[PDB]
């Protein structure tokens, strides 16, 4: 049963070339058939050590309470692998032929693999968690478009609006660019142009109702926008929180 | 600009370099 792709590019440039060399050595032990291999595993020991130490700096820093919580098991699961390695390591300097050592090497590996995979999964969800926050933030400040009933209250609202849309677009530009799924990059731009080409609709539109108070008419295109872009914005926090069984 | 990000993603390539040295010492 296959292996799932990497959820973005970043993660896929650091863990395929690892997840690739792991099936060779697979293959190599259901098929055919060796230096001391004591000082590469304490390099790896070390590597991990010191990604274990950033990950408890960035735990500790946090204010993700769900980031807190989710990541260190993926410490407990990569210092567990290391383990692996180290016996198999002594067991190959006592027997080249062991068998269990081979094991051991291979589980070792996949033990890395899947706990580095789980380490930099839970990040990238807190990073969407950001995002996310952003574009919830901008569904309440379009609630309160339809208390703009004067001119003034209309430049204070666009002036607050106005820079958290752009940021917005900013970080689902930067996050489209990152997945490893096209249909999602495809939904996530189409929507994200759709609010953009409707902001200056809504804010034309609220100026009609603004000035004129056929009222009836910017009032109701101006719902109408609102109700619209939330719409499309909503439509970005689902696929931004994608992984198909959708 | 996002540093926490660019350090973890370090860690974790330093990770994978290790590793992968250690296969191909192994594999050959």
């Amino acid at each position: 049963i296959q292996m799932p792709v990497f959820h973005t590019r970043t993660i896929e440039s650091i863990l395929e070339p690892v997840a690739q060399q792991i099936s060779h050595l697979v293959i190599m032990h259901e098929e055919g058939e060796i230096p001391d291999l004591t000082a590469p595993v304490s390099a790896v020991q070390a590597a991990v050590s010191n990604l274990v130490r950033v990950g408890k700096e960035t735990v500790q820093t946090t204010e993700d309470q769900i980031l807190k919580r989710d990541m260190p098991p993926a410490f407990i699961k990569v210092e567990n692998a290391c383990t692996k390695l180290v016996r198999a390591a002594q067991m190959l300097q006592a027997d080249p032929y062991s068998v269990p050592a081979r094991d051991y090497l291979i589980d070792g590996s996949r033990g890395i693999l899947s706990g580095t995979s789980d380490l930099l999964l839970t990040f990238d969800e807190a990073e969407v968690r950001k995002i996310i926050r952003v574009c919830k933030g901008i569904l309440e400040y379009l609630t309160v478009a339809e208390v703009v009933e004067t001119m003034e209250d209309l430049v204070t609202y666009t002036k607050n609006l106005g820079p958290g849309m752009t940021k917005m677009a900013k970080m689902i530009d930067e996050r489209q660019q990152e997945l490893t799924h096209q249909e999602h990059r495809v939904m996530l731009v189409n929507s994200m142009n759709t609010v953009k080409e409707l902001l200056p609709v809504l804010i034309s539109a609220m100026k009609i109702f603004v000035t004129t108070k056929g009222i009836e008419e910017a009032l109701k295109n101006r719902n109408f926008t609102v109700e619209k872009m939330s719409a499309e914005i909503n439509e970005i926090i689902r696929v931004l929180q994608l992984t198909s069984w959708d | 600009r996002d540093d926490r990000r660019e350090r973890i993603v370090a860690e974790c390539n330093a990770v994978r370099q290790a590793l992968q040295d250690l296969l191909s010492e192994y594999m050959g």
